[PDB]
């Protein structure tokens, strides 16, 4: 019943920006927190960050700090994550996972690819 | 209307069996 | 609830068990094996605790 | 930071007998803070065991993951057709939670 379709995939230019939607039914989206993972094409998983979908505390990855930032909106049940000054190597399927019933791994999204 | 109720409503109040004793 | 956190912080799971005790016959007890029932002699029963 | 490294990059095995993968880490790991993944080819990742020991909802028992500390294994009692895919192992014990770099099974 729970369901997460995310928005599509993205072409850009390197140094540019990209935004990442989500949308999310069927569930308390404020109840269980949001959770980004990255993962190239023949490479491994990598989480991203974290940020609460209660009152926002933050979290983010040394490596990637500077360049992500994750905002939700409530009203419409949908969580966001803007990425700005991308570069080659960056092109992967990212998802947006929240825990439900399991500790991490729970509803991994359709994913969205980025193309820089 | 109203009627005056007369040494009505008393039940058991603690389901355990006394007699022969006064207990409040 | 951070799982990456100092331990007095994450959760815990309580179950409180609040117990009843004369309000209703006895109804909810572990196993012990009855006997047969002696008369006209002192003897240490158990009757639903 | 805590590195992870799987030794079989992929497994040449007929359907039917034993397969055993390792994960192991570097700086040592609580046992319930741990879980396992299977990611099927162009699909989402799958969590077959967290815990290190306890299965997930509808995972086969031919499926196990044990150990402690900081050497983990995954074990696979029978192998069939549709299992060929690709495995990853997590640890979350502090901080930062890293994933693995997959290992494949082949007929």
């Amino acid at each position: 019943q729970v369901q997460l379709v995310q928005s599509g995939a993205e072409v850009k230019k390197p140094g540019a920006s990209v935004k990442v939607s989500c949308k999310a039914s069927g569930y308390t989206f404020t109840s269980y927190a949001i959770s980004w993972v990255r993962q190239a094409p023949g490479q491994g998983l990598e989480w991203m960050g974290w940020v609460s979908a209660y009152n926002g505390n933050t979290n983010y990855a040394q490596k990637l700090q500077g360049r992500v930032t994750m905002t939700t909106d409530t009203s419409t049940n949908t969580a966001y994550m803007e990425l700005r000054s991308l570069r080659s190597d960056d092109t992967a399927i990212y998802y947006c996972a929240i825990p439900y019933s399991s500790v991490t791994f729970d509803c991994w999204g359709q994913g969205t690819l980025v193309t820089v | 209307a109203y009627t005056n109720s007369f040494t009505r409503g008393v039940y058991y109040p603690d389901k355990v069996f006394r007699s022969s004793v006064l207990h409040s | 609830f951070q799982p990456t956190n100092g331990v007095g912080y994450q959760p815990y799971r309580v179950v409180v068990l609040s117990f009843e005790l004369l309000h209703a016959p006895a109804t909810v007890c572990g196993p012990k094996k009855s006997t047969n029932l002696v008369k006209n002699k002192c003897v240490n029963f158990n009757f639903n605790g | 930071e805590i590195v992870l490294t799987q030794s079989p990059g992929t497994l040449s095995l007929s359907p039917g007998e034993r397969a055993t993968l390792s994960c192991r880490a570097s700086q040592s790991v609580s046992g319930t803070f741990l879980a396992w993944y299977q990611q099927k080819p162009g699909q989402a990742p799958r969590l077959l065991i967290s815990g290190a020991s306890s299965r997930a909802t509808g995972i086969p028992d031919r499926f196990s993951g044990s150990g402690s500390g900081t050497d983990f294994t995954l074990t696979i009692s029978r192998l069939e057709p549709e299992d060929f895919a690709v495995y990853y192992c997590q640890q979350y014990g502090s901080s930062r939670p890293t994933f693995g770099q997959g290992t494949k099974l082949e007929i």
